[PDB]
């Protein structure tokens, strides 16, 4: 498995448009696009609203934040059983492949993945707040 | 066999525990290496309606 | 008419304490949030989560006290 | 095929289940481990659709449902025609009905209630009804406790076959869906059957009972002395006495010479002089009128033969170049789901009960409600508040609709599609207007308050300084009035006093009279645009926005009744469509609490007041002109002066008024308790209290839990709106039976 | 960005990675649990605080622990 | 007496309102007729208005100058002066049914809780059994002494859950 | 008079409030039970739920009869 | 019969009746003994 390369070119599923779709944000800070392949034209929901049909093979759509491309991410695999994958645009023309990270969804545990913000403690063994004062800014007992 | 035996009675002892001071039964005592063995269930449900937990051989104590 | 308004002072104080001195009580815990004092006096909740768990903080304690102390003077 | 179809024993009688709580729930038969089952088993008791997926099921237990509820409703009928026959002073308020007030509950002598029976008048002690019913029974031609008791005895027959009727097409003979979506069948019987024969039928009561009877009532001859119902429909020549165009008999009717009946088939207008209601020779030739319209209606939708209407084709032919598909998709969704069909049914309901309100203050159709102030007051609040409850459900089963029985598969590029595609501009442009509504409706108050305090009433909007006429609806005034002489030349008068004319005035009390409009009403009827458009806001908002928005893109998932999405994205606290039912209900209370204050202000000092030599006083002296401009005007002229009533009925028998007056003051303000509260402070506290259970080993298996956060709102909007609601109703029915 | 935590509590179970609407969480391969699998959190900066993974935590107390932190456009899901 | 009180057998207010309470009824029973249902219940109210002014005042109770009784509540005063009655005796009547429903409630929770389903019991109640326990809880005074006597009625604080602290 | 004496009342009301969420954030910020182990101070949190308990049951107590004796004159 | 009884021992039902009755014993009580302020 290799990161895959978003293609800018692919063909959008049949939709009239609405009025939750991009905003300047999406011109000024980033953009994400999803992208899927359908075995079949079948409608679908638009998490901005509205019902839209998915194109036979390649599909390309754009939302304004990451949780919209995993809202429609979950129902295209949930119901359809299809694979979509999502990236972050930045306005500079750079690209950042997003879901899934390694190929595998994360639910699937894979190799490689190295444990992050993982405590080898019970909450309850956390310090009192009294230990963790006048540090560097207002931190809690679970970032120390 | 370490851990406590199964069908037995045993009181939690882990004080965020929402069954702490309370008796539960011993479901299953992991006898593998792991970092809490014992699987108690209990009765009364907890804030998220879960009737069982994992607990250390020594957050717990026949009783 | 004097014994009845005194005994309604009477409720007042002890209400908006019973409030105020739950709050401080249970400002570093409770059975719903063991770990309370690892978010600090003021925060919003823990999410609705355990059956729910809004105004759970301590600061949320002094704002539903400020309306019983307004009330009882 | 149109076709009666029905399983048979379909759900054995027994009480099995009667005594296993939940049994309807896959989760709640499980049986309670938190008090919070308890809530769960009332609240999903009547959700049908959340207890099976099975459509046919569903349609079975609502129709059997409804049953039950005309069962009840029956009962509530037997019991107030019973209570006019076995308690109430109807056959001496018959002979004067001017003077002796309307009572039919009588309370025992018991700690000392029996004050609450006040003198009333007819040698007669009890409380004082607003109902309205004595006048329905006489309008009706009722002369005898033995009648009310009759129809009492049958209501109950009619209740017993209701519970049964509920009870067999449920257990015994259950209607299949295909039965239940025969929509073309029941529209036309509903319309041909219920409504145009209903109407027929009660002309028949009319002509043959109410009205010879109403007219020797109005003659004066004493109720004893009136032939009884069935004597006038066995003789004629009695009949031809009082109407001489009975003695041709049918004759007429089938010669096409209707014009012979014009002695009991009026188009008069206006009001009996005698009595102050319509005249029941106009309400005979609108009912008949009325009967033909829905029986011609009951005949246009296709059945069982070619001929007729397709309800589907209709809909599918109206579709035009901005529009999409149009109205495809429908039929299938008005079809197959009860919610949808239940917020358009809701919808049109409310808005009608709120025109009852208005059409039946000012063209009183019952004879001597006009003049019985207290019966008025009650009856346009009471339908008036009943139109904003059924509007507010409305708004709700359509977001129920949005959240549970949408399918885009089925609604691609259609009506409700496009409306899903623009809501973003329909609640932003909505949202403008409000705020344009709130300051230019409520900033003129604050302006004429601010101006009157600082000695500037020149600077004020008023009728002697700034005027804002309501300029239109004097016009249309005019154009109602003058239109018996031109628009409508057969109409004698027109069809309401308040459009102008001479009053009508019956026991010394104006019964109506015109009633004009300047600023101040000019003013008012910009409160009501601005509080209904803001309620449509958010009711609106929360069935638009039910199934996602920008700030949760999965609403739908989470479902129609939840408490919020977690304290992310800065805090999504009532971001369900339940939560903009739970807001728009406080809307709705403060539009129709507005809308109440200003009809009961405007009658009392416009309308209402005793007829003298050459004048009429009016209650409040007419005040509300100058006095209805400013908010300080509102509060010391209506609230604290009209208060007066319900703060001294102490040691009287509008005492009870007193008591709830305070008593819903009470309940107003324990909302606040709830509704201002979070269910993470009470959880805390009641683990304490369980503590204490727990050391005098007194803690109860079912474990104590606080109310669940959408429980918790609704429980606080329940109890502001019972509160505030009762606090009026005490306010409005202590001063309208002192004063009226 | 809001703090996100995995305790030594985690029993593997997947279910906050799951719930997770924002991709905040994944499974790593572990061994102090009999599922020898534990939860981590390798993009918090796209957390927004939902807690929809404390939810899912079955454990008692909770495995997954999120402390609401500095806002950001990410973590004020703002699609503007 | 007390407190500068009087007995409202003395006070004239407690006369005033007396017949101020029956003019009121009497002004009302004249638009009736003399056997009119109305005039029969009027004239009830009357009797039993003038069997209350006189029962209160046999009683002994005291007025303030407002001509309405006051209550004394100090158990030496009110024993010392005739006004036990008022709200000692009362006390002691409402603490034997408050403990009645208590105790009888608290040995019903403790007989379910000994069952299979101890939720269900509460939820529909064990008639027979809980029929029993009303009529035994006539001596539940004694039991309460017996039970805090053998140790019994608590519970030892290391069975009860608490919070971390 | 009337002013100074609601004046007085109200800004001792607000004080009131500030003292007891003062005590519930010096128990979240400073308390350290390490360094109280068996004080007066830590020996009321090891009997809060009595003392909170205690004073639910006065307010109950105060509230459900100063309310029943107004509602019954 | 058995479960029309168990649905007779029901919370609110039994409320119900118990409510009834004491309300009506207290009712009945001040219906014979009438203004009762003091024992
Ligand atoms: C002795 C006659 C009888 C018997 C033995 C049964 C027995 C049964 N019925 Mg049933 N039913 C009956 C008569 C009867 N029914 C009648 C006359 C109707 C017409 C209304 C219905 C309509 C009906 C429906 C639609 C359904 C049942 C269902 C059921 C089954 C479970 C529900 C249940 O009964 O729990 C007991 C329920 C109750 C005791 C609730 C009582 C409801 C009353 C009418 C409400 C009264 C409210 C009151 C007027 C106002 C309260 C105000 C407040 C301030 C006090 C069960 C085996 C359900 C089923 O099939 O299982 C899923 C089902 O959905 N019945
Ligand atoms: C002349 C034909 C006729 C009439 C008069 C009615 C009348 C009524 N129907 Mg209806 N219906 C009809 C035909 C008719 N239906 C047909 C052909 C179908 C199949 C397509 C349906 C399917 C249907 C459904 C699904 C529902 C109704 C409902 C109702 C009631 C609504 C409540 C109301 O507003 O009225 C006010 C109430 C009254 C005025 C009380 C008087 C009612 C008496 C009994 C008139 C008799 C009506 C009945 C149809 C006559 C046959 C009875 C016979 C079988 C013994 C109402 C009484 C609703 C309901 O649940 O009712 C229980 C409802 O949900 N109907
Ligand atoms: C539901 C509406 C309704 C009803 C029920 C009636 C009923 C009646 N109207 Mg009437 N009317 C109405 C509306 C109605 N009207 C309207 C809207 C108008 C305005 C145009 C009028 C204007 C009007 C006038 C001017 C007159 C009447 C008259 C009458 C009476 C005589 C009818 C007649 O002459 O023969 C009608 C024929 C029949 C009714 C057929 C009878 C069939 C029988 C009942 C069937 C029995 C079958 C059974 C198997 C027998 C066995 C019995 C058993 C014991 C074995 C009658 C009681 C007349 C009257 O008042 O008489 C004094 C009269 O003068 N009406
Ligand atoms: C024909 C009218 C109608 C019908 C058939 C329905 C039917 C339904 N509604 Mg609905 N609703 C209506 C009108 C109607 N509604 C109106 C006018 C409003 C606006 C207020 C609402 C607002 C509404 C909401 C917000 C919800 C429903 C829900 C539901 C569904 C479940 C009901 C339930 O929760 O059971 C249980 C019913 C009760 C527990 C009754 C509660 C007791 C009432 C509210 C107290 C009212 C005060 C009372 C009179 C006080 C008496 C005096 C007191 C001293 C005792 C159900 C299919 C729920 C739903 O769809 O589920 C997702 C839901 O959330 N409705
Ligand atoms: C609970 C609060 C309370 C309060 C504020 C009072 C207040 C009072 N009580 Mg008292 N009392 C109480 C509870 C209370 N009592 C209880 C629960 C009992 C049941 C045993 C009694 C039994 C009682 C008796 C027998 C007497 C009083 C008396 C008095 C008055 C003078 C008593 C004294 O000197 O100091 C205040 C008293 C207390 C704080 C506690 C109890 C009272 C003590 C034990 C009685 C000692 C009285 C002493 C002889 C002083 C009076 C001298 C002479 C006039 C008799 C005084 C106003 C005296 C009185 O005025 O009678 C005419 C009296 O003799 N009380
Ligand atoms: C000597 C007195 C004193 C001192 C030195 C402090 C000091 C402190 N308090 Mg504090 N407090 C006090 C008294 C005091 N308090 C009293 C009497 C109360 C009861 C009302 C409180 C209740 C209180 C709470 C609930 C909290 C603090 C907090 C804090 C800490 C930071 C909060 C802050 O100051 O930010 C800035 C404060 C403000 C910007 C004020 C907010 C604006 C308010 C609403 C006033 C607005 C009124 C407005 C002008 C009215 C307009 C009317 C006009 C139009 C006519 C800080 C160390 C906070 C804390 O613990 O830190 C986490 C906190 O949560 N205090
Ligand atoms: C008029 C409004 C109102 C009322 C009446 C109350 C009353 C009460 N509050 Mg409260 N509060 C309010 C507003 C109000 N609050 C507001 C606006 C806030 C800010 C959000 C708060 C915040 C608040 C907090 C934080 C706390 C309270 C607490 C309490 C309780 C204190 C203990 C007590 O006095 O017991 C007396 C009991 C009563 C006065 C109730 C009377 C009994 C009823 C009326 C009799 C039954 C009537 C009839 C038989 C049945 C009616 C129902 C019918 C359908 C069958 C008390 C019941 C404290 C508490 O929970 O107690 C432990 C507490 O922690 N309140
Ligand atoms: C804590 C609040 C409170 C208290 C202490 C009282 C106390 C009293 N009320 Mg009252 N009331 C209240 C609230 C309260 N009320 C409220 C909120 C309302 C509005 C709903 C009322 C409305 C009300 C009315 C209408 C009346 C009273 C009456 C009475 C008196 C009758 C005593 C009696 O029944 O004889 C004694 C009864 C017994 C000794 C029986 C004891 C119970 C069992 C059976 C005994 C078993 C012992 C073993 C009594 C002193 C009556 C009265 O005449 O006032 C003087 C009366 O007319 N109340
Ligand atoms: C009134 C609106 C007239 C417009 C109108 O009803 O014309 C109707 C217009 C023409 O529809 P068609 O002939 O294309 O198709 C209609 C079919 O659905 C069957 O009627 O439909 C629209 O495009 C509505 C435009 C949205 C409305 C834009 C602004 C909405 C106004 C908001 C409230 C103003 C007060
Ligand atoms: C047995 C019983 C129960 C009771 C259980 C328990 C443990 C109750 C606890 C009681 C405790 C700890 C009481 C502690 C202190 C009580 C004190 C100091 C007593 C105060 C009473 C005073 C000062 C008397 C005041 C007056 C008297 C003489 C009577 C009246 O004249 C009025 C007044 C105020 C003047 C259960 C389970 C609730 C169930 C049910 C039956
Ligand atoms: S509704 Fe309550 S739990 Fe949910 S986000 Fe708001 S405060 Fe938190
Ligand atoms: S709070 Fe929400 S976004 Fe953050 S990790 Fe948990 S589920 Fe994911
Ligand atoms: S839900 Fe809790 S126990 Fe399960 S994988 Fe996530 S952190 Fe671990």
């Amino acid at each position: 498995w290799t990161v895959p390369t978003l293609n800018p070119d692919t063909p959008s599923p049949i939709f009239g448009g609405s009025t939750g779709g991009l905003l300047r944000k999406a011109q000024t800070e980033e953009f994400y696009v999803i992208t899927w392949e359908a075995k079949k034209e079948q409608i679908f929901e638009m998490p901005t609203g509205g019902a839209a049909i998915m194109r036979q093979g390649p599909n390309l759509l754009k939302f304004g934040k990451k949780e919209q491309c995993l809202a429609l991410t979950t129902q295209l695999r949930n119901k359809f059983k299809l694979t979509p994958c999502f990236y972050r645009v930045f306005p500079d023309g750079k690209v950042q492949y997003l879901h899934p990270a390694d190929g595998v969804y994360p639910e699937k545990v894979n190799a490689g993945r190295v444990g992050a913000n993982q405590n080898m403690r019970r909450i309850g063994q956390n310090v009192n707040p009294i230990k963790v004062k006048f540090s560097g800014r207002m931190m809690s007992p679970a970032e120390i | 066999e370490v851990g406590p035996k199964r069908g037995s009675l045993v009181k939690i002892l882990r004080p965020e525990s929402y069954w702490f001071n309370q008796v539960g039964k011993v479901v299953s005592v992991d006898q593998s290496g792991v970092r809490y063995p014992v699987v108690v269930r209990f009765e009364n449900q907890n804030y998220a309606g879960v009737t069982t937990n994992n607990y250390a051989l020594d957050e717990v104590v026949a009783a | 008419g004097d014994f009845l308004v005194h005994h309604a002072i009477a409720l007042g104080l002890h209400t908006t304490t019973l409030i105020l001195v739950k709050g401080a009580l249970d400002a570093r815990g409770s059975k719903l949030m063991p770990d309370k004092k690892d978010f600090g006096y003021s925060f919003p909740c823990d999410g609705p989560g355990r059956g729910g768990t809004c105004d759970i903080s301590a600061y949320d304690a002094f704002y539903l006290a400020v309306f019983w102390m307004l009330n009882t003077i | 095929k149109v076709k009666i179809a029905v399983d048979r024993n379909p759900v054995e009688t027994s009480f099995e289940k009667w005594a296993k709580p939940g049994h309807f729930s896959r989760t709640l038969s499980k049986g309670p481990n938190t008090t919070t089952w308890i809530w769960n088993l009332h609240a999903d008791a009547h959700d049908f659709d959340s207890h099976t997926s099975d459509l046919e099921e569903i349609s079975r237990k609502v129709f059997s449902a409804h049953f039950g509820q005309l069962g009840i409703i029956f009962i509530w009928l037997s019991g107030m025609y019973f209570h006019g026959a076995r308690f109430s002073n109807y056959e001496a308020w018959l002979s004067d009905p001017t003077h002796i007030k309307p009572s039919a509950q009588v309370v025992w002598p018991i700690v000392g209630q029996e004050i609450l029976n006040g003198d009333v008048g007819g040698g007669f002690q009890g409380i004082q009804i607003t109902s309205g019913f004595f006048q329905l029974w006489r309008a009706s031609g009722i002369t005898s406790e033995l009648q009310l008791y009759t129809t009492a005895i049958g209501g109950l027959v009619m209740a017993a076959a209701m519970f049964f009727a509920g009870w067999f097409h449920y257990h015994k003979a259950a209607p299949k869906l295909e039965w239940f979506q025969n929509v073309e069948s029941m529209l036309n019987h509903h319309l041909g059957g219920l409504l145009g024969l209903g109407s027929l039928a009660w002309a028949g009561h009319q002509i043959h009972v109410s009205l010879p009877v109403n007219k020797l009532l109005d003659a004066g001859v004493d109720p004893k002395e009136i032939p009884l119902p069935h004597d006038l429909l066995l003789n004629r020549a009695i009949m031809a006495d009082l109407y001489p165009s009975f003695a041709k008999g049918i004759a007429p009717f089938f010669t096409l010479n209707w014009s012979e009946y014009s002695d009991f088939l009026t188009f008069k207008g206006g009001l009996n002089p005698v009595t102050g209601g319509l005249w029941l020779s106009d309400t005979a030739h609108h009912h008949v009128a009325i009967a033909v319209l829905f029986l011609v209606a009951g005949h246009m939708y296709r059945t069982n033969w070619g001929i007729g209407h397709s309800m589907k084709e209709i809909l599918e032919a109206h579709r035009g170049p901005f529009t999409g598909e149009g109205h495809v998709g429908l039929y299938e969704i008005l079809t197959t789901s009860w919610h949808a069909q239940l917020a358009i049914n809701l919808a049109l309901f409310g808005s009608l009960s709120i025109i009852v309100a208005h059409h039946m203050y000012a063209m009183p159709p019952y004879p001597y409600l006009a003049t019985d102030y207290g019966t008025q007051l009650s009856l346009f609040t009471h339908h008036t508040w009943i139109g904003g409850f059924c509007i507010v459900g409305a708004g709700a089963h359509a977001a129920i609709f949005m959240v549970r029985d949408y399918d885009p598969t089925n609604n691609y590029n259609n009506l409700l599609d496009r409306v899903i595609r623009h809501r973003d501009a329909i609640i932003s442009h909505l949202n403008w207007v409000c705020i344009f509504l709130g300051f230019h409706s409520f900033g003129l108050y604050i302006h004429n308050d601010t101006m009157s305090a600082l000695g500037r009433p020149q600077d004020m909007f008023s009728d002697t300084a700034i005027q804002l006429q309501p300029v239109f609806a004097q016009w249309i005034q005019n154009t109602h009035f003058l239109a018996p002489q031109l628009t409508a030349p057969n109409a004698l008068a027109a069809t309401s006093l308040t459009w102008g004319g001479d009053l009508v005035a019956v026991g010394g009390k104006v019964a109506m009279m015109p009633i004009s409009l300047g600023t101040s009403d000019f003013m008012v009827h910009h409160i009501h645009a601005f509080t209904i458009h803001v309620t449509v806001l958010i009711l609106l908002k929360g069935v638009l926005f039910a199934r996602s928005s920008r700030l949760i893109p999965d609403k739908a998932n989470l479902g129609f009744r939840f408490p919020c999405d977690g304290p992310g994205r800065g805090g999504t606290c009532q971001v369900s469509a339940w939560d903009h039912v739970f807001l728009g209900l406080f809307w709705m209370y403060n539009s129709l609490s507005i809308v109440i204050f200003h009809f009961s202000w405007k009658m009392q000092s416009d309308v209402w007041g005793t007829v003298t030599a050459s004048g009429v006083s009016h209650i409040t002296g007419g005040n509300f002109a100058q006095s209805a401009n400013t908010i300080n005007g509102w509060l010391r002229d209506f609230l604290w002066a009209q208060s007066s009533q319900v703060i001294q009925s102490y040691g009287s028998a509008l005492s009870a008024y007193g008591l709830i007056f305070l008593g819903a003051h009470f309940v107003w303000a324990f909302s606040l308790m709830f509704l201002f509260s979070g269910r993470g402070y009470w959880q805390e506290l009641i683990e304490s209290i369980v503590w204490a259970h727990n050391k005098l080993k007194v803690a109860p298996a079912i474990q104590p839990r606080a109310l669940s956060i959408t429980q918790g709102r609704a429980v606080g909007v329940a109890h502001y709106l019972l509160g505030g609601i009762a606090t009026t109703w005490s306010f409005f029915l202590a001063r309208i039976i002192s004063v009226g | 960005a809001h703090i996100v935590k995995i305790y030594d509590t985690c029993i593997g179970c997947t279910q906050c990675v799951r719930a997770c609407p924002l991709d905040v969480l994944e499974m790593v391969p572990w061994d102090g649990c009999k599922a020898s699998q534990m939860a981590s959190a390798p993009r918090t900066e796209d957390c927004v605080g939902c807690k929809r993974c404390e939810t899912a935590c079955p454990t008692d107390f909770l495995s997954v622990r999120v402390y609401l932190g500095s806002e950001s456009t990410r973590s004020m899901g703002l699609s503007y | 007496d007390i407190a500068g009180l009087t007995p409202c057998s003395e006070s004239k207010a407690y006369a005033k309102l007396e017949k101020k309470e029956l003019k009121t009824l009497e002004k009302r029973l004249k638009q009736y007729e003399a056997d009119s249902a109305p005039a029969v219940a009027l004239k009830a109210t009357m009797e039993r208005t003038k069997a209350r002014f006189a029962n209160y005042a046999k009683a002994g109770l005291l007025c303030g100058n407002d001509g309405l009784p006051h209550l004394i509540a100090d158990p030496g005063l009110a024993l010392k002066y005739g006004h036990a009655g008022e709200v000692f005796i009362p006390t002691f009547g409402f603490l034997y049914v408050a403990g009645y429903i208590g105790y009888v409630g608290r040995q019903y929770l403790i007989a379910v809780k000994g069952e299979a389903k101890p939720t269900d019991k509460e939820i529909i109640i064990d008639v027979p059994l809980a029929t029993k326990l009303a009529w035994q809880g006539a001596g539940w005074p004694l039991a309460a002494v017996q039970e805090l006597q053998r140790g019994t009625l608590l519970e030892k604080e290391e069975n009860i859950t608490v919070s971390p602290r | 008079q009337a002013a100074l004496y609601t004046h007085h009342q109200y800004i001792a009301g607000f004080i009131m409030c500030g003292a007891f969420a003062h005590g519930a954030i010096f128990f979240i910020r400073d308390y350290d039970p390490e360094q109280n182990k068996g004080n007066v101070l830590a020996r009321m949190l090891d009997h809060k739920e009595a003392l909170i308990s205690h004073l639910s049951w006065v307010s109950l107590f105060l509230g459900f009869h100063t309310l029943g004796l107004y509602v019954h004159n | 019969m058995k479960d029309f009884t168990t649905y007779l021992s029901t919370a609110p039902v039994i409320a119900t009746i118990w409510f009834t009755f004491t309300a009506g014993l207290l009712i009945e009580i001040n219906r014979y003994f009438p203004d009762p302020l003091v024992f």
